[PDB]
């Protein structure tokens, strides 16, 4: 059950683990082929919770791309 | 007369949070620059080890449950790999005036209580309770698991009157057992000191330092913290150790529970050893309460029979209820 | 590019940069279909991902006009 | 309301297992009502017997150590508890949460009576030290003497005695021993000023004490609106929700010789400030005063600026 | 009177709810018992579980695990102290909890089921003239409904404290003491819990947190509350006292009342290689954040400068006080004031951070080790402030720049006076 | 009579964290100032080697994934380029009193369990279990992957009675196999020492040092930590090795798991070799439970038949149950 936020995709790791007694899965956030992040999120997380677990990294990517590819300024 | 609606006894024998440090044996006289034992984290992977339900025997389901790895993060505390001696230090202040409650609604009840405890001190001193307290300070009962399997435990007690030391005691904590209560001249002198502190005849301050000879790099056991679970959330660190300013520590109430392990008069047995004093005297390890109220040997009915009904109990039960007075509590309806 | 000899149509991943609720423009497929004068289904044909599952590629004029109307490229 | 004749400094008091919650809205430093109760109990125990009266407290909090934890998936914090003994059936207990902490604080106490007249300053300070080293401050034990051998003795400093420049110099040399921490004052006037300049939008008062002491993030006119000091919520005192009651007519009272009332907690704004920022050291003294015609049982520190 | 027309529909909805779990043997008797109080005989249910469980706006429940007492809900106004807050003016929907052990919350629901738009739920407690039509029957059912409504919000009257009720002495002006028993302000903590849920959660706060996650605009800010502690009530069954809902499972969260320095018990700033040479490096997160906030204030106002300059002067004074506190915290953790490699600023940093008088810095080192050298420390602090606050060329063109220069000079003079008075 | 609700056994055979250092062979008698093996970082470019989904086995997508490979930072531990011998040092204490639990509810259950363990000790000593523990100390099984492909392994074991060495054992850890339990005079003396420690007749502390001759600059394998999340704010760190202060180290539970690899009585086979004693004795590397509860040979059914219904199993399974008691654990409802 992958999650698609524009060009970003968050996929689970196809076999979980037991952390602290509770079942967890590793979710990987990719921007296409480039692997951006991995988190270990528990089961009984809704897809919204998985979404705003990675929303901060997505927002930092947006800030960096907006500052890096800013157009020129004439005065 | 009746029992007061409010009744509140401030505790005597206030201990400090016992701090841990580490060093080598035969350097324990110069054990003031000994560095603290710190709390680290590590990772554990285990397997399925608890009892399974009868509906969950199911060998394919068991093999499926094995193949999901079980990982935790665990707070740990160890000695350094070149130090074999754990040094645990706390301070203990004895106040005196054990009879007066901090709150009482009835004035006649508190006056009868004051004359009852005054007659109790008049019949005999605190010397039985003070001798048992000096025993629990003599053997290192406050080293809870740090004493188990230790090679040599040695306790130093410093009575500090002014800014320097007034007197010192030197005990071999493994010679003094944890079961029976001996008599020794240094131990009886220490017993006289704690008795004079308990009688209101002074304010006693002691510094207790215990050296356990465990081994190089071995595990020590400070107190564990209480984390109530974040159930619908991520997995938590499933062990947390108590620390005061990055030093492994035992709780004050843990040392206090270790000190008042004096009750050898509970009606169930006498060979299992002393237990801690409390109303409905109950030890958490056994999960079972000695001094049940269906027998007339718990603290509350003994206090009501001594004060309200003027039925003075036996002298060991008077020791028990006086030790409950020193321990303190919030008693009432 | 404006040169039609060197232009290639965008893939579905490149198309999701500008069209979609998670895209950087924040413009849904229905609004982007209404910008191009199409239906939502004919525009969703562009956003499938593989050439087998009924997916055609967007045209040169529609892609550059969509980049004009989204405020991404000026496309004079 | 009363300028003290001299000032005593309880130098470095170490406290273990003190109460942290102290209120149903705050959890940090304990309320100043505990310190006023401490100086009143010290006046009861050793103050009366020396022809001395004690009036107020200055507190500076050299160090703080809360027994808390962050539960690993949330930005909030939970409290660390202790294992109570088992019930009479030996099943379990009922978990009631308490918050313990560790404190390092100094106390500044004012005196008006025959301070240097009947007794010298050193013996007064030494027996007040010996008295205060046998009780508890805020629900937790006063931690007794350890290898801090240096900071033991007090300094009974005459307030108005000497030249005024010499007064500023001896209060500066007393403030030299209280630089590590930061003193605590009441800020009712700044609360009222922000309340009146907020009331142009809406006439509410507790929303002010909410909005005074958080990190207000205002958007792009991304900035953070800020107060110049350390603004904290404090329990402002006690306001009675019931009339006066006689000692006998209420059951389960603490004493049947003392009148009782049912009360609610007044909450206000305090301020932690560096002790060099106040020039007169008698400004920091927290007095508690009663207005028993109505419910106002207030602790504050008037005559502060 | 709405019980004859609309309260009949409310009791029919309650009967349909009670008969949703309706079966032939036991559920038929349950539907019969619901229909006995479903058309007009709800006074029987009010006699059963309507007035037997009542509570006030401040329950004495959380003061202990089980403390016997009456949670009175009085004191609707107490604005005596004009420097405090609390229950002086609640006003906006002062809620009440059902203090007790009554599981019959249907009466608490029916108190508001006809309360909105009808006088039955509002006049059923007292003045039940609308309850004559609210019963929808003769005088017996109306009398039972009026008696249950009167017994619902009835005050206890006879006061009862407990051992587990926090009895406290308060001293009087030159006389004895008063006994005090604080109640737990359940309505007040529920009001601030609703305010903190509206601040922390909610769609406006989510939109503002998105508009601050990126640097875009939105025409209102938001609020964040760090160090909110959580306190639980009761345990696994958080309804021994009411107003503690399913999501509010004993959840009482508390705002911080902390001293300024919470952590760093170890000496975070030693005279190291990178710091002993450059003593004005500012090894502190709070001092660095304050310096960044002071440097961010660079614009000038046409009419706000008269307060903005005073605010900047207060910020500079707070920065100087934080520097003095950092010097004191360094002086508290210097047992051996010994020079090491990388401590090349030891003429100024080792002098201003000078420990107690060592053997090397003896009386023969009365200008080297025991020298009161506050001028060099003040010059280094002024250089660090000028590097942190670089004034503009036309910044002193208004009075704000000259006021900032005078404030920096006065703060440096006060720091030099404190260092010279503390220099032996 | 039923089993108790709570029942917990503290572990005997407590090992410390094993520390790693490096040096040259034939200087191993002077191996006291050998410098520690440090954990460094290096960069790793990961190729594509997993199984594909076959919904993603299109050649263009495969070449597009190969064109942009991902990169990690990896903790690594090697020997120095001039040193060829890894030294691994730890301490192990043998305590004794293995039958007594540290927690119980029923008094009758713990009395029946205590006399069951007492009858087990009376029929035969701890000689079989301590023989197998001395074997797992003799071969350097606690070097998990560091033993694999070693040229020569030598174990020095020192019984440390006072602060100095009481006795010295020297073992060729490759001659003592990992498969079968032989008989040797020095090994039987070590087994008698461990059995005297386990019976409570002494306080046993051992220093175990192992030397493995691996090669110059070769990779050693310390214990491995746990990583929950990974991002660009780190170095995309995907492997973390365990380390005490500044030294590559092995977790104490790893040495403990390699110590109790003595179970040769599991019903599936015996040609595989010993596994670690566990309730439902399982191997994580094989994902499978030997001693399933469907058969009557797991720990819980054997213990309940031995204690409650007095069905004493075979002496091999009695060794297994008592080894599980020595291992410790939480047993109950």
């Amino acid at each position: 059950n992958a999650i698609h936020i524009g060009p970003f995709s968050i996929t689970p790791a196809a076999r979980g683990l037991h952390y602290g007694g509770l079942p967890h899965h590793q979710w990987t956030l990719y921007y296409g082929p480039r692997e951006m992040a991995i988190k270990t999120l528990p089961d009984s997380y809704t897809s919204s919770e998985v979404r705003d677990e990675f929303s901060d990294i997505i927002a930092e990517f947006v800030i960096d791309a907006r500052h890096r590819y800013a157009p020129d300024v004439l005065e | 007369l009746s029992t007061a609606s409010v009744l509140a006894f401030e505790r005597k024998l206030d201990p400090s949070d016992a701090l841990m440090s580490a060093g080598a044996w035969a350097q324990r006289d110069a054990s003031q620059e000994w560095p603290a034992v710190t709390v680290r984290e590590k990772s554990v992977r285990g397997t399925i080890s608890n009892r399974l339900k009868t509906k969950d025997r199911d060998p394919a389901k068991l093999d499926a449950s094995i193949q999901s790895p079980n990982l935790q993060t665990v707070d740990v505390a160890n000695l350094p790999s070149d130090a074999d001696t754990l040094k645990v230090r706390f301070t203990l202040r004895v106040l005196g005036g054990a009879g007066t409650p901090s709150a009482c609604n009835d004035a006649a009840y508190r006056d009868k209580l004051l004359q009852t405890v005054a007659t109790y001190v008049n019949e005999q001193g605190f010397a039985e309770l003070a001798r048992r307290y000096a025993h629990n300070l003599a053997n290192a009962r406050f080293l809870w698991r740090n004493r188990v399997g230790a090679e040599a435990v040695e306790v130093r007690i410093n009575h500090i009157r002014q800014g320097e030391v007034a007197r010192t005691w030197r005990f071999d904590a493994l010679a003094i057992g944890l079961r029976d209560f001996k008599a020794d001249a240094e131990l009886d002198a220490l017993a006289e000191l704690i008795a004079s502190g308990l009688s209101g005849s002074g304010h006693v301050l002691l510094e207790v330092v215990a050296f356990a000879r465990i081994g190089d790099g071995q595990e020590v056991f400070p107190s564990q913290e209480l984390i109530l679970d974040k159930g619908d959330k991520k997995g938590q660190k499933s062990k947390t150790l108590y620390s005061v300013r990055d030093a492994a520590a035992i709780h004050s109430q843990k040392i206090g529970n270790a000190l008042r392990t004096i009750d050898t008069w509970y009606p169930d047995e006498d060979g299992l050893g002393p237990i801690a004093v409390e109303p409905y005297g109950s030890v958490t390890s056994q999960g079972k309460a000695y001094r049940q109220p269906k027998q007339k040997l718990d603290f509350y009915t003994l206090l009501d029979n001594w004060v309200l009904r003027d039925e003075a109990p036996a002298v060991e039960q008077q020791h028990y209820v006086i030790a409950n007075l020193i321990r303190g509590g919030v008693f009432g309806e | 590019t404006h040169d039609a000899e060197e232009w290639r149509p965008p893939t579905s991943w490149e198309l999701r940069h500008v069209v979609g609720e998670g895209s950087f423009t924040g413009v849904s497929g229905a609004a982007a279909a209404a910008l191009l004068g199409m239906s939502a289904t004919n525009f969703r044909k562009y956003t499938a991902g593989d050439s087998a599952a009924n997916r055609q590629k967007i045209s040169f004029a529609a892609w550059h006009y969509l980049l004009d109307r989204l405020g991404v490229k000026r496309a004079s | 309301v009363t300028d003290p004749e001299a000032l005593l400094l309880l130098p470095r008091l170490s406290i273990q297992n003190a109460n942290a919650i102290s209120s149903p809205l705050t959890w940090g430093f304990p309320s100043p009502g505990a310190f006023t109760g401490f100086v009143h109990a010290l006046q009861r125990r050793v103050g009366i017997s020396l022809d001395i009266e004690l009036d107020g407290v200055g507190i500076v909090c050299h160090r703080f150590e809360a027994q808390i934890s962050q539960p690993a998936g949330k930005r909030t914090k939970v409290f660390n508890l202790t294992r109570n003994p088992l019930n009479r059936d030996g099943s379990t207990a009922a978990i009631v949460e308490e918050g313990r902490a560790h404190l390092e604080v100094s106390l500044l106490l004012g005196v008006h009576g025959d301070g240097l007249d009947d007794h010298p300053a050193q013996e007064i300070a030494r027996q007040v030290q010996e008295q205060a080293g046998a009780m508890r401050l805020a629900g937790g034990s006063i931690l007794p003497w350890c290898n801090e051998r240096f900071p033991a003795p007090n300094a009974e400093l005459l307030m108005l005695g000497g030249s005024d420049e010499q007064r500023r110099k001896n209060q500066r040399r007393l403030t030299r021993r209280l630089l590590p921490g930061f003193a605590l004052v009441s800020r009712e006037a700044l609360l009222q000023q922000h309340l009146e300049t907020l009331r142009t939008t809406l006439p509410e008062a507790t929303t002010l004490d909410a909005l005074l002491d958080l990190c207000r993030i205002n958007f792009e006119p991304w900035q953070v609106r800020d107060k110049p000091g350390w603004l904290v919520p404090i329990p402002a005192g006690y306001n009675a929700l019931s009339p006066l009651y006689l000692p006998g007519e209420v059951r389960n009272a603490r004493d049947r010789e003392t009148p009782l009332r049912f009360v609610e907690n007044l909450f206000g704004l305090g301020e932690w400030l560096s002790p060099h920022r106040v020039a007169a050291l008698s400004d920091l003294l927290w007095y508690h005063h009663a207005e028993p015609d109505k419910g106002l049982y207030r602790w504050s520190t008037p005559r502060f600026v | 009177q709405e019980l004859r027309q609309f309260i009949e529909s409310f009791i029919q909805e309650r009967l349909q709810g009670k008969l949703d779990k309706l079966h032939p043997d036991e559920d038929d008797k349950r539907q019969t018992l619901l229909a006995t109080h479903r058309r007009e005989a709800w006074l029987a249910d009010a006699a059963r579980r309507v007035g037997q469980l009542q509570l006030v706006t401040h329950t004495l429940k959380p003061i202990h695990p089980d403390a016997r007492g009456s949670n009175l809900h009085s004191l609707p106004q107490a604005p005596g102290q004009p420097g405090l807050a609390g229950s002086h003016e609640l006003g906006d929907r002062l809620v009440s909890d059902v203090v007790g052990n009554a599981a019959a919350l249907d009466v608490f629901k029916f108190l508001s089921l006809q309360y909105q738009g009808k006088n039955l739920l509002n006049w059923l407690t007292e003045d039940s003239a609308e309850a004559v039509q609210a019963l929808s029957d003769n005088a017996e059912q109306a009398r039972e409904w009026r008696q249950a409504f009167i017994g619902i919000t009835a005050v206890k009257g006879a006061p009862a404290s407990h051992s587990l009720a926090k009895q406290l002495y308060f001293p009087l002006p030159g006389s004895g003491y008063h006994l005090l028993a604080p109640l737990f302000p359940t309505s007040l903590v529920h009001h601030v819990h609703a305010l903190l849920r509206e601040a922390r959660f909610g769609d406006a706060a989510k939109a503002a947190r998105e508009a601050r996650s990126r640097q875009e605009s939105w025409p209102h800010g938001f609020s964040e509350y760090p160090n909110l502690a959580i306190q639980k009530f009761g345990g696994t069954k958080p309804q021994n006292i009411s107003q503690l809902n399913s999501e509010r499972y004993g959840e009482n969260w508390l705002l911080p009342s902390l001293p300024p320095h919470w952590q760093r018990q170890d000496q975070r700033a030693p005279i190291r290689h990178s710091s002993v040479f450059e003593h004005d490096f500012g090894r502190s997160p709070e001092v660095s954040r304050l310096t960044r906030t002071l440097q961010r204030l660079l614009a000038k106002t046409r009419h706000n400068n008269f307060t903005i300059r005073r605010y900047r002067a207060q910020l500079v004074g707070q920065i100087c006080d934080e520097a003095l506190q950092y010097a004191a915290r360094l002086r508290e953790l210097e047992p051996g004031w010994s020079a090491t490699p990388g401590c090349q600023l030891h003429d100024a940093e080792q002098l201003w951070l000078d420990p107690l008088r060592a053997q090397t810095d003896e009386t023969f080192l009365q200008r080297r080790l025991r020298g009161d050298w506050p001028a060099e420390v003040g010059n280094r602090f002024a250089n660090w402030l000028n590097r942190a606050v670089s004034s503009d060329s036309q910044i002193l063109g208004s009075p704000e720049a000259a006021q900032w220069s005078q404030e920096l000079s006065k703060e440096l003079t006060m720091f030099k006076e404190i260092l010279e008075d503390e220099r032996d």
